[PDB]
């Protein structure tokens, strides 16, 4: 009986029914074999009837809407080898009785709404080889102890469960399980030493758990071990040197643990790994020259520990790591230019330690970095003109070191540069105009140098949304071309020997949300301009300036200003033209002339009396 | 659905 979907036994009965990829909505032949209602869009309860089809081997329900329990009646059918339940609406309990399928090899409960405990039944199916039962935020309980008995289990997953305690010494009998993933879980205590008795362990993932005490030095003994998931854990003491013995590891992540100890030199004989993952540790020591070995080494992230030492030069030899995180360490010494034989070297990041001497110019080289990240460290000494040769470098930060001389102007050859931070160095001479070929530029800062000379529009990029030159001997006056950069947010000059009238033209920067012109040689009115910059939002700091006259009549015009200070400047005549904008958070008018009574307000009352006695006639006055 | 297996998410400056 052939139409489509079904299937019939030699002997002419329907034997197999299938039906997925369709699309319906509403609930759902004593010979039937196999029975495929998947992906069906079905809601409503799994009837118990089921339970009648006594010849059933398979059973998929998956992927549809299914609701209510898991009708023990399924349990009936001693001659299921499949059956797959998951990616529903089920709720209640695995019910003990599912121990009664004797001849059950798939399990997949995953995906569901299911609660309560696994029953110590499941230790009955001698069959089984996957159970999946992840995806059930509710599923609790310890892992029963009588799981050590499904001989035959391959795959075992609950991840994303709220099962809790230790895993069971009962692990250690499962002689073919290959993975097990119970991760993003509830669970504590140690990893038992009985795993290492899983000689087929491949995949063992136990991330974002509480598992506590150390990671047992058995687990070397797993000879086909794969991939080491660990991560985010209370796990304490040493790395096992005995992971050495793993010629198959390929991914280690141990991130975020308590581990101390060194880095083990075993590690060197690990020749298919492609992933360290240490970060965020108390490993101390240093990077061992055996790691330098693992030729098929991608990612190495050592970062948040307590390494010291010096960057290995024989670090030329992985020649196929794309990302090395050593940053937050105690790292001293120069940075290895043979770092630079990496040739695939994506991302760098060695910030906060105490690296010293020139960065190479060689790391610039590398024709596929985008990260560059040597913030925080003793590093002195130009930055080598040789950085217009880093091509695809998008995000560039060295600040907080010793760099000296001028920011050279090749850097402008970087068409994809995003981001620069050199700010807290030593750099001198001009900002360079040829700095104007970086398109792509939105964020630059360059706070706290000796940056000097002059400021220039056709100095810079138009596509600037950051900017930050405060604390620096920049002079002469805002140039007019302020006024092409459309784009910026936060424009911070303060702390220079800046002059002039703030130009008109600043009223063109449509986007600009905070402007510090805080302590320069600004004289002069503060214009009218000024006031007409809707988006002035986040501050606006003329204070420690030169400026006369009286603020202007359209600063009534910042309503969403939050933060003001013009003080300590010459201005003059009285607030009148503040007192209506009420998001002003903060105001500073103190150590000027300003003269004139001010309203009983909450936001007046507020001015500490000092401010007003600083001023030449200010006081707050009560209506009649 | 969750998630499957994944490293811990590098994290630079
Ligand atoms: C950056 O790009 C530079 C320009 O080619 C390159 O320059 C030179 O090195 C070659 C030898 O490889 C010399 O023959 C040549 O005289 C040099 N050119 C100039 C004009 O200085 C740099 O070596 C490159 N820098 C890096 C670190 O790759
Ligand atoms: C305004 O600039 C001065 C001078 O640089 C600074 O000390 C002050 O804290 C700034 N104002 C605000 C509100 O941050
Ligand atoms: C003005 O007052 C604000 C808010 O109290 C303060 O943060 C700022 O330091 C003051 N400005 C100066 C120049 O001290």
């Amino acid at each position: 009986c052939n139409w489509t979907g079904v299937k019939c036994n030699r002997r002419g009965e329907v034997s197999e029914i299938q039906l997925k990829e369709k699309q319906l909505q509403g609930s759902l032949l004593k010979s039937l074999t196999s029975l495929t209602l998947s992906s069906l869009q079905l809601t409503g309860v799994i009837p118990k009837e089921i339970g009648d089809f006594t010849e059933l081997e398979l059973l998929d329900l998956s992927d549809n809407s299914l609701s209510g329990d898991i009708p023990v009646e399924i349990f009936r059918l001693k001659k299921l080898k499949t059956l797959s339940l998951n990616t529903n609406n089920l709720e209640g309990h695995i019910p003990m009785e599912i121990g009664n399928l004797s001849g059950l090899v798939e399990l997949m409960l995953f995906d569901n709404k299911l609660s309560g405990e696994i029953p110590r039944s499941i230790g009955e199916l001698k069959n089984l080889q996957v159970l999946r039962a992840g995806g059930n935020k509710n599923l609790r309980g310890e892992l029963p102890w009588e799981i050590g008995n499904c001989e035959n289990l391959v795959m075992l997953g609950l991840a994303e469960t709220s099962l809790s305690g230790k895993l069971p010494a009962s692990i250690g009998n499962l002689k073919r399980v290959q993975t097990i993933a119970i991760y993003t879980s509830l669970l504590s205590g140690p990893i038992p030493d009985e795993i290492g008795y899983c000689t087929e362990l491949q995949n063992l993932y136990l991330y974002q758990n509480s598992i506590s005490g150390s990671i047992p030095t058995t687990i070397g003994g797993l000879k086909k071990l794969q991939s080491l998931l660990l991560w985010q854990n209370n796990l304490v003491g040493k790395i096992p040197t005995e992971l050495g013995n793993c010629p198959e590891l390929w991914l280690i992540d141990f991130s975020e643990n308590l581990l101390t100890g060194t880095i083990p030199r075993s590690f060197g004989k690990l020749e298919n790994l492609q992933e360290l993952q240490l970060s965020v540790n108390q490993i101390s020591g240093t990077i061992p020259e055996e790691l330098t070995n693992c030729t098929k080494l991608t990612h190495l992230e050592i970062d948040n520990n307590l390494i010291t030492g010096e960057i290995p030069s024989l670090m030329s030899n992985l020649r196929s790591l794309t990302m090395f995180f050593a940053w937050q360490n105690k790292l001293t010494g120069n940075i290895p230019q043979s770092l630079s034989q990496c040739r695939e070297l994506q991302a760098i990041d060695l910030s906060y330690n105490s690296l010293s001497g020139s960065i190479p110019k060689e790391i610039f080289g590398l024709r596929n970095l985008t990260k560059l990240l040597l913030l925080s460290n003793d590093l002195s000494g130009f930055i080598p003109p040789d950085i217009g040769n880093c091509t695809n470098l998008y995000r560039l930060r060295l600040n907080g070191n010793r760099l000296a001389g001028s920011i050279p102007s090749e850097i402008g050859n970087l068409k994809n540069l995003n981001f620069v931070d050199i700010s807290e160095n030593r750099l001198v001479g001009s900002i360079p105009p040829a700095i104007s070929g970086c398109e792509s530029l939105e964020f630059l800062d360059l706070h706290t140098n000796s940056l000097s000379g002059s400021l220039l529009g056709t100095t810079l990029p138009k596509s600037l949304k950051f900017i930050d030159f405060s604390d620096n001997a920049l002079s002469s006056t805002l140039p007019p071309g302020i006024g092409l950069l459309t784009e910026l947010t936060k424009l911070n000059l303060a702390k220079n020997r800046l002059s002039g009238e703030i130009p008109r033209e600043i009223s063109t920067c449509r986007s600009l949300q905070l402007l510090n012109l805080g302590e320069n040689d600004f004289s002069g009115e503060i214009p009218d301009e000024l006031g007409q910059i809707p988006s002035l939002a986040i501050s606006l700091n003329l204070s420690c300036n030169r400026f006369v006259g009286e603020i202007p009549s359209r600063f009534s015009d910042l309503k969403n200003l939050g933060v003001l200070d013009v003080s300590h400047n010459q201005l003059t005549g009285n607030l009148n033209v503040l007192t209506d904008l009420q998001n002003l958070v903060s105001l500073n008018i103190s150590y000027n002339d300003f003269s004139g009574d001010l309203p009983n307000t909450p936001f007046f009352r507020r001015l500490p009396l000092s401010d007003l006695a600083s001023n030449r006639g200010l006081y707050i006055s009560n209506a009649i | 659905d969750y998630w499957k297996p994944r490293h811990h998410p590098p994290r630079n400056n």
